[PDB]
């Protein structure tokens, strides 16, 4: 803002003609002076990093996860790399921990058990590096919800949405009532899924479910024992039994 | 896609003769006789019906 | 698991193989479309002999 | 040869036949936009500026 | 007959129906003009927009 006759108050940019105009007097003060935007072996540093991101791509390809999740996974690492406080630690664990975080950051965590499937790192070391990263990057996290895993597991069982949704309510009602103040929510969820599957024609054995969730077959049985007292009332009001709650098996 | 309302050359109203034209070809008429039973006597107004392809009946197959 | 192969449309391995016109219209597809091309990143690619 | 306006590969055409739908057509065109996070602060978003 | 004066035309004109097509090259797409427009930054040569 300036003019020879007055100190300019406003200088509009006319992108269309590519002109600078000062309306309150009438004199282009700038002419053709505003561009309009409109609309390997050589690598030494960021080389082991680049390999880790190729290996990050590999880990996220074994699960075929969207690029947006990986985009922040790469950014998380770059950040973790830059501070270098945690520089003296295994890169693949950090990559895997970055991966667990991004899923949570996308509101869709994947179990360490799952994360272990795609990496050599022990769940313990991933959890250690995880803590270190939380401390390293100074950022908070979120608590898990059962429903976030209702989708793929029921999918893996090819269970219809109605069973899937029924399980979610059963799970949701159970946690609101804290019917299971101990067992992991996934363990609790699987039993709900089991109960749900046991409330539909799509019944499955605990071992198969246990095999899919990875939890112990006794842990589901225990978790089942905890939810069974309320099996009938835990179901959603919009449900169609294939087996009476009375006829729900015991184990 | 749909029968025009007016012949492009004369201006005579054609858009009300498509269902009657199909109805005459339905029974036994030849295209030469059905066009005479409707009163189209210039060869510019007969081209209108003789060479019309009705695409609107195939866009009504897609659910709205 | 190894990888993923593109699929030429209307082949024996497509989801449109051996369908009737009442179902081809139900998936919003043209019954007159010939097939024989790939769909790669939205685009439609064709291979030249 | 009528008035000389159709010489050397041209055509004269009826104006009051164009007004009844002759050779009228339409024209479509599509535009893409994609919001992207190319950076932490360099994040994009659809909103009314 | 002539359309302006109603007189007959001495020759007889060959007339009949034919099948024409409308090509894709329209004139709304090929007209453009420049008069003191935006210029580049490094070499200060006229640039598009
Ligand atoms: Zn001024
Ligand atoms: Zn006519």
């Amino acid at each position: 803002v300036t003019c020879p006759n007055h100190p300019d108050a406003i200088l509009v940019e006319d992108y269309r003609a590519g002109d600078m105009i000062c309306p309150e007097c009438g004199l282009v003060v700038g002419d053709r002076v505003i561009d309009v935007g409109s609309e390997r072996t050589m690598s030494s540093s960021d080389r082991a990093m680049m390999n880790a991101f190729k290996e990050i791509t590999t880990m996220a390809d074994r699960i075929n996860l969207p690029r947006n999740i990986v985009d922040r996974t790469n950014n998380l690492f770059k950040q973790v790399y830059e501070q270098k406080s945690l520089k003296g630690r295994a890169n693949d664990a950090i990559a895997s921990a970055c991966l667990y975080i991004a899923c949570r950051q996308e509101g869709v965590p994947r179990t360490f058990k799952e994360i272990c499937a795609v990496s050599r790192i022990s769940k313990k070391e991933i959890g250690r590096c995880f803590k270190l990263i939380l401390k390293a990057l100074e950022t908070s996290v979120d608590l898990i919800t059962t429903g976030d895993f209702m989708s793929r597991f029921c999918s893996n069982l090819c269970l219809p949405k109605q069973v899937q949704m029924a399980a979610t309510h059963i799970a949701r009602k159970a946690v609101e009532l804290d019917l299971v103040p101990g067992r992991s929510p996934i363990s609790v969820a699987a039993a709900a899924i089991y109960m749900a599957s046991q409330a539909s024609a799509e019944k499955r054995t605990q071992k198969e479910i246990g095999d899919i969730a990875g939890v112990a077959d006794v842990t589901i049985r225990q978790s089942y024992r905890l939810i069974y007292p309320r099996a009938p009332d835990l179901f959603p009001t919009d449900f169609k039994f294939d087996t009476p709650v009375d006829k729900l098996p015991q184990l | 896609m749909i029968i025009p309302v007016r012949c492009f050359t004369c201006g005579k109203i054609v858009g009300n003769k498509w269902e009657a034209y199909l109805g005459l070809l339905q029974a036994e008429y030849t295209e030469g006789d059905a066009l005479d039973a409707l009163g189209l006597k210039r060869y510019c107004c007969r081209r209108m019906l003789l060479a019309h392809v009705d695409l609107i009946e195939k866009l009504l197959n897609y659910a709205p | 698991f190894i990888g993923k192969i593109p699929i030429m449309l209307r082949s024996t391995y497509c989801l449109l193989n051996g369908l009737t016109d009442r179902d081809l219209c139900e998936l919003n597809e043209c019954p007159l479309d010939p097939g024989g091309y790939f769909i790669i990143n939205g685009s439609e690619k064709v291979l030249i002999a | 040869s009528y008035t000389g306006y159709n010489q050397e590969d041209s055509v004269i055409m009826n104006r009051s036949a164009v007004d009844r739908g002759f050779f009228r057509s339409v024209f479509y065109r599509s535009y893409k936009e994609q919001e992207s996070k190319k950076g932490f602060d360099q994040e994009e978003v659809f909103e009314k500026p | 007959y002539n359309g302006f004066t109603g007189r007959k035309i001495t020759s007889q004109i060959f007339i009949g129906p034919t099948y024409y097509q409308r090509l894709k090259h329209m004139v709304d797409d090929k007209i453009h003009s420049r008069a003191r427009g935006p210029i580049q930054i490094l070499n200060r040569q006229p640039m598009e927009g």
